[PDB]
C-alpha cells in the first residue's frame, strides 16, 4: 500500500503547496514493526558497531 | 445529468471524495473521512445555529 497511495495523491493534488501535508505523505509510506522491528535494529547497529570495532583492532595504529 | 456526470458509486467512494476535497493532498481513509462527516455537520457541540 505504498504506490497506489502516492499515485493517488500526485493524482488528487491540484498543486498544493502545503508543507504538512507532504511531509505526511513522505512519512505515511513506512509502516510499524511493533516488538521486532526496533529490537531488529538495535541488532543490526551492535552487529555494525563490533564489525567497525574489529576492524580498528585489526589496524595497530590507531591503537 | 448529475448522476452521469457524477462517477461515484456507493458511499464509499462518495466519502473518499468528499476527504479528497476537504484536505487534499492527504491519502484517504474510511474511519477518518467518516469521522470528519459526522463532526463537521452532525455535531451538536460544532453544528448548531439557534
Amino acid at each position: 500500500a505504498a504506490a497506489q497511495v502516492l499515485s493517488s495523491v500526485e493524482s488528487e493534488i491540484g498543486r498544493t503547496t502545503d508543507p504538512v501535508r507532504m511531509y505526511m505523505r513522505e512519512m505515511g509510506t513506512v509502516e510499524l514493526l511493533t516488538r521486532e522491528g526496533e529490537i531488529d535494529i538495535a541488532k543490526r547497529i551492535e552487529d555494525g558497531i563490533n564489525q567497525v570495532q574489529c576492524s580498528v583492532a585489526e589496524y595497530p595504529e590507531a591503537i | 445529468e448529475t448522476l452521469r456526470v457524477d462517477p461515484t458509486n456507493d458511499r464509499l467512494s462518495a466519502l473518499v471524495e468528499i476527504y479528497r476535497m476537504m484536505r487534499p493532498g492527504e491519502p484517504p481513509t474510511r474511519e477518518a473521512a467518516e469521522s470528519l462527516f459526522e463532526n463537521l455537520f452532525f455535531s451538536e457541540d460544532r453544528y448548531d445555529l439557534s
